RNA sequence: AAAAAUCUGUGAUUUUAAUAG
RNA sequence: AGCUAUUAAAAUCACAGAUU
């Protein structure tokens, strides 16, 4: 549709160079000149759909990103924080997480208003020799100290005649209970 | 020397050890002395006196004044009429001889150190340093051991609660000396003699002397004045309760011993009057124990301020809504039928119905929204966590409520690193934080309301605050609006309890026709609807661990309040160019404006702001009232006398004193404020000017009048003690002059809690103004709340402008011919602001883009600042702003292969679009 | 150092909260104590003792699974 | 109405005449009827627009009306079953009684549940303070004998009367609830 | 289940005013 | 002879920041 008006403009505008009757030249431009007001509103309609269509994509992307986040939260947050633990250079982190990454782990932790209280399993030897230093537990960067140690069913072990005699008699895993000789 | 000791030893006594010798001892005393050449309420110097001391008596000293020999004999024949009576300590006369000349002597036997009026000065000017006097008067009447002092907080209300038991042993001294100032008032009606009583003539025993000025007349008819005697002690007996051996109920609720019907009586008037004729009989002027019987707005705030002292001994379970049975659709109810204030008394209702079927929705809106009938059919509740009274609990049982942490955004926290943020240098590091709560953050918050306590004003001095406070608001107009003329911004907010377990407000506004809105607000102008708050958490981004909860007002109270304060309120934010600064804007150098306003025509300015420790819980009951009628006051043509006391008890039943509900369990507040009133802006800035008012009066009055030059001054504090002790009606025009002596050299700028002062420096080191050290001295009294030196500040150059104000530091720069004021913030919170978010889906900023637009802008007063480190603060908002855009334009090419044009939006990064907000005009 | 662990602390109490910890008041009591001091503390001496005793609260609730920090 | 047939007709007529070649002064006076059809039938062309937005405006109008007929008969019919869901509750025997011995028929509010009531909620503290409570497992407050029913501790869980004894007290999840009844 | 106010930013709809054809 | 385009202002709705 707007080619018709480009044509009879580039014809119009250079008839000029010519000697068309000032009558008939008065009556083409008026001809352009309604083609002009045409054009425009062609542009208008035309660009009030196409700013319309820019609106509505960049609306939908946006719900699309939004909608798209909030359904892995849970376990998208776990690996946030074990890839923030990284950028940390303190050792300490490590030696928790490498002791957790292998046999040992601990059972629940009891706050208390007198001392905290842990719960260890020691699955082996080598797994108790690991944290077990100076008769005190050396865990999560403190001392902490031990009261009694239970057997599987039992508490044979707690008279501590336990680095060779028991490893090779009794079963496992060893538990163990202390508590935080400081308190935070 | 020996042979004049001899005499002063008495006839009957001995063992008194001089502690000058022959000579007179010079020392440091208060008076309340009103004379043809001085008016003052502070301390002279003296020098008449031989004190002695008495080493057999635990505090017994032989003070004997020497004077002409016809003022001695004057005494004694006043002494000779009085001393039958039992508040005349013993007098002995006698004259001396000396080498030229004859003197005569009064001896007086066994007077205590320091006077009455010491100990009320000395709680009534307090500071932390040079505070012997009252350290002195607690060790020797043995309120406490010396031990004690050693604490260096003993003296901190809000953080050594015991120091309220140790006042309270001085409660003793304080009501025996009122019971011997009637006794001796009494004395002279009956002897005939015309005189004015005031505190410097009392020992801490009760006993009187000092009677030099009185003078005699016919026995019978005599004339004692005690007007400046009640008015001066009136905030040391509420602060030091010394009422407390007046307890109508000397049993505990949770004794075996105890009866039950004896909770049911709520009607004291009796009691009342019956303490006002045994303390207070010379006081003059009339009383009544229902404020519901006066006259004027100054006979209530007079009488409720009574009230208030005998309120603490009545029982706390009398207070609160006083219901009444009732029938619906036939079957029985109990309904509110009136209430019984600490203030104001016992209000009836005068249009209750006990008759009621087919209810419509105001009948039907009224009855879910009154307590009467919930708190009547739940089960008791006894919680041992909170001091606050409590009983209602409901049936489902109670819960609790945690608070959760916030979130954290790690590609802006990344970005700030990459940029050379939070470096190991300490320039700039977080300090704003989203804070967690255990299960009982809002009970144990609540719990704060322990600071509030029954403070009593001194009523012949707040008459004439409560009139220089009313000159700054008379410039706005006020008035009652048509419930089609009122304007609500947010329809979407809740409506309280229990109308929020349906909609939200909006679904009321609409529900409700205009002709039911005006009925509901005729009938509350003469009837009263209680109504409960909720107790909410607050979740934002705070730099303090404790939490802080608002309370949400019942839909009831606001709909009504606002439509009755809209008008006024409106016009406090359309008037500029005024005290208070609510309206104002800080863009478009509107901050230059406010400042270059405050400092103008004030000779040789300096500048402070002061802080109020915990304002919300420890707002006195009494001032807050007096916030409500000063608001009112511009009711005079629209509502008569009685319709705007409803109007104020409809205030106070339902945001000062009300049910509150909180995880499952109603509580009755004692008293304070809370942030969810249709008045708290406002209602906390008329607050913030009586108290600096209050703090000149005070000090005013205290400079000595014998040594003070400038004349001005001089006559205005003559005019001051007259127009407050010794007159019965306030001439307006003082008022108009002392309005407009602090106008020209104690400006003020407030906004809320949060103000400014500039003051001529010169008047306030002489002490013809307020300063710092007088705001400790307001606050103690009339607050009981310690304002520490550290979290307050003076900058004694204008140059720098405040140091701070609304939590934005002030800095001048000069440009082109102009130099201007320019406020920023703190930058760790422009920072923390973006890290932490309290949403999840915001850690994704390319959905939010407009955040950090319009959190720049607020950044950009910082791109002036000196530091090069705050400067990048700007600058880097603005290309995180440059990254969001180009990765969302490119993110919508790739998914939808549609290009979004840039040229429109590239304005958001560039620092000429934020400019045109800080440019004048 | 600091303010890492300033900030590897709001995502523990992120994964505590999901875990429901809530639940039970003593041990939301003690979490929330250690929250608050961490955030405030100035010397990062201490701060780290406190995310340990935190991270190690963590680990007891059985949720370690897949480490790829060995 | 008829406007644009007649525009329409005029401009048949315009080109009847242009196309073939009619002398000019029959195709000015069509000419001045084209401006006058054209510009009567664009005056007219007008109304359309104003009916057509006035009708959007009455069906918005007339939606908005019946949707708030709607909300409001919902809030009223749910407020009648929450008023007389109260009204099944009271106990008016045990309030009626009350009413009688006050002097003049009327009591506090913060007074009835207190002594009218048949449940009590007790939330204690410290043992300290349980003991204190606790006589012989009855409880008196305002001068009224109660009896411990249930308990209740922080959590939720229900807690043995057996169990609350010093020794177990330090493991109980403190502040502990009690129910209570009253015996007549 | 998340209050009373003030100020500011972005977007959409309607009306009005000015300039141009 | 009244109809089309670009700016400015007001009102309504939605969302987002800061302050007491
Ligand atoms: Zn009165
Ligand atoms: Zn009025």
């Amino acid at each position: 549709s707007y080619v018709i008006y480009e044509n009879a403009r580039q014809q119009y505008e250079d008839a000029v160079n010519n000697g068309s009757p000032p009558q008939l030249v008065k009556q083409l431009r008026h001809a352009m000149n309604v083609a002009k007001s045409e054009f425009d509103r062609e542009a208008s309609t035309q660009r009030k759909l196409d700013r319309m269509a820019e609106q509505a994509a960049a609306q939908m992307y946006k719900e699309a990103r939004a909608v798209n986040r909030k359904s892995k939260v849970v376990s998208a947050m776990h690996s946030l924080l074990f890839g923030m633990l990284r950028r940390l250079d303190m050792s300490s982190v490590d030696t928790i997480l490498n002791l957790a990454k292998d046999g040992v782990v601990p059972l629940s932790v009891i706050p208390a208003v007198s001392a905290t209280k842990l719960n260890i399993v020691t699955s082996d030897i080598d797994s108790y020799n690991r944290i077990q230093r100076e008769g005190c537990v050396h865990y999560a960067g403190t001392i902490w100290n031990i009261i009694d140690i239970k057997d599987n069913d039992g508490k044979v072990v707690h008279v501590k005649e336990v680095t060779a005699q028991n490893a090779e008699s009794l079963s496992w895993p060893l538990v163990l209970g202390c508590e935080r000789i400081v308190k935070l | 020397d020996m042979a004049y000791l001899n005499r002063v030893r008495g006839s009957s006594a001995a063992r008194l050890e001089p502690c000058n010798g022959t000579d007179t001892q010079h020392v440091y005393r208060a008076f309340d002395i009103y004379n043809k050449d001085v008016a003052c309420l502070g301390k002279f110097l003296k020098v008449n006196c031989v004190r002695l001391k008495n080493l057999d008596k635990h505090d017994a000293f032989y003070v004997v004044k020497r004077c002409t020999k016809s003022a001695m004999e004057h005494e004694q024949s006043i002494y000779s009429r009085l001393e039958k009576c039992g508040a005349v300590a013993e007098h002995d006369f006698f004259t001396w001889k000396d080498g030229r000349a004859i003197y005569g002597n009064v001896c007086r036997k066994d007077l205590t150190e320091y006077t009455m009026m010491d100990l009320c000065y000395a709680l009534r000017n307090f500071d932390e340093n040079n505070c012997d006097v009252l350290k002195s008067i607690l060790i020797k009447v043995g309120a406490c051991e010396e031990s004690y002092f050693n604490n260096k907080v003993w003296f901190d209300p809000v953080e050594n609660e015991d120091i309220h038991r140790v006042y309270a042993l001085l409660g003793t001294i304080v009501s025996r000396a009122m019971l011997k100032c009637v006794k001796f008032c009494d004395a002279m009606v009956e002897q005939g003699i015309v005189g004015v009583v005031t505190l410097d003539n009392q020992d801490l025993n009760g006993d009187f002397y000092d009677f030099g000025d009185f003078t005699c007349s016919i026995k019978g008819m005599g004339i004692p004045i005690c007007t400046s005697y009640y008015s001066y002690m009136m905030p040391v007996m509420g602060m030091t309760n010394c009422l407390a051996s007046e307890c109508f109920v000397k049993s505990d609720i949770f004794g075996e011993d105890f009866k039950s019907y004896d909770l049911l009586e709520y009607d004291f008037t009796e009691h009342k009057t019956a303490l006002f004729n045994k303390y207070f009989k010379y006081w003059g002027l009339q009383y009544h124990p229902n404020c519901v019987d006066c006259s004027d707005e100054q006979c209530i705030v007079h009488c409720a301020n009574f009230n208030t002292l005998f309120s603490t001994t009545i029982p706390i379970t009398a207070f609160g809504p006083l219901c009444r049975k009732c029938w619906i659709d036939g079957v029985p109810l109990v309904t509110t039928a009136g209430y019984h204030f600490k203030q104001l008394g016992i209000v009836w209702n005068n249009d209750l119905n006990l008759h009621s079927s087919r209810l419509s929705i105001n009948e039907l809106l009224q009855f879910c929204s009154d307590p009467a009938l919930l708190i009547a059919s739940s089960p008791a509740l006894v919680d041992q966590r909170t001091v606050c009274f409590s009983v209602a609990a409901l049936g489902t049982g109670m819960t609790n409520q945690t608070v959760k942490p916030g979130h954290f955004n790690k590609e802006f926290y990344d970005f700030l690193l990459e940029q050379g943020f939070f470096s190991e240098g300490s320039e700039l590091t977080l300090k704003h934080f989203f804070f967690a709560q255990k299960g009982d953050a809002a009970v144990k918050d609540f719990d704060y309301y322990r600071y509030n306590r029954p403070t009593v004003l001194d009523i012949c001095q707040a008459r004439v605050v409560y009139q220089i406070v009313q000159r700054y608001f008379d410039i706005y107009e006020g008035g009652c609006i048509t419930a089609k003329e009122v304007v609500v911004t947010n329809l979407n907010k809740s409506a309280g309890y229990p109308l929020n377990k349906f909609g939200k407000a909006g679904l009321y506004y609409e529900s409700l026709s205009y002709e039911e809105q005006d009925e509901l607000y005729a009938y509350t102008k003469r009837n009263i609807l209680p109504t409960m708050t909720q107790l909410n958490l607050k979740y934002a981004i705070s730099g303090k661990e404790r939490a802080r909860t608002v309370g949400g007002v019942s839909l009831l109270s606001t709909m009504t309040t606002r439509q009755y304060h809209q008008k006024h309120l409106k016009s406090i934010v359309n008037t500029r160019g005024a005290s208070v600064v609510i309206g104002t804007t800080k863009f478009y150098g509107g901050w230059d404006n406010m400042l270059k306003n405050l400092i103008d025509g004030v000779e040789n300015p300096c500048l402070m702001g002061w802080d109020y420790p915990k304002c919300d819980r420890a707002l006195p009951n009494m001032i807050r009232m007096i916030s409500a009628m000063i608001l009112g006051s511009k009711h005079t043509t629209c509502c008569s006398s009685t319709d705007r006391f409803f109007r104020l008890c409809n205030e106070l039943a339902q945001v000062l004193t009300e049910v509150v509900y909180s995880n499952g369990g109603f509580y009755l507040k004692p008293g304070g404020t809370t942030s969810g009133d249709a008045t708290t802006a406002y209602a906390n800035s008329v607050f913030n000017i009586f108290q600096a008012v209050s703090a000149n009066v005070n000090k005013l009055l205290s400079v000595d009048s014998n040594v003070c030059h400038n004349l001005e001054v001089k006559q205005l504090q003559r005019k001051l003690y007259e127009c407050c002790y010794r007159s019965t009606t306030v001439d307006d025009q003082f008022v108009v002059e002392y309005y407009g002596y602090l106008r020209k050299h104690f400006s003020m700028m407030i906004l809320s809690d949060d103000g400014v002062v500039c003051y001529n420096n010169d008047y306030a080191s002489l002490g013809y103004v307020a300063d710092l050290n007088a705001f400790k001295a307001v606050l103690y009294y009339q607050n009981n709340v310690f304002m520490s030196a550290s979290k307050c500040w003076i900058e004694p150059d204008i140059n720098k402008g405040p140091h701070e104000f609304c939590s934005q530091h002030t800095m001048q720069i000069v440009d082109k011919d102009g130099t201007y004021y320019l406020p920023y913030p703190d930058p760790s919170r422009i920072l923390s602001a973006g890290v932490f978010v309290d949403d999840v889906v915001k850690t994704d900023a390319v959905v939010l883009l407009e955040r950090y637009v319009s959190l720049a802008i607020d950044a950009y007063p910082l791109s002036k600042h000196e530091n090069p480190e705050y400067k990048k603060v700007f600058y880097v908002l603005l290309d995180w702003v440059k990254h969001l855009y180009k990765t969302l334009n490119a993110g919508v090419l790739e998914s939808f292969s549609v290009t979004l044009l840039e040229d429109s939006t590239a304005k958001f990064w560039d620092e000429s679009f934020y400019a045109n907000m800080y440019e004048k005009s | 150092k600091l303010t890492d662990i300033k900030c590897s602390n709001v995502v523990l109490l992120g994964c505590l909260s999901s875990m429901n910890v809530s639940a039970n008041s003593t041990e939301w009591a003690y979490c929330v104590d250690l929250h608050n001091k961490i955030n405030l503390c100035n010397d990062p001496e201490k701060a780290q003792e406190m995310l340990l005793a935190l991270l190690a609260f963590f680990l007891s609730k059985n949720s370690a699974f897949g480490l790829d920090d060995l």
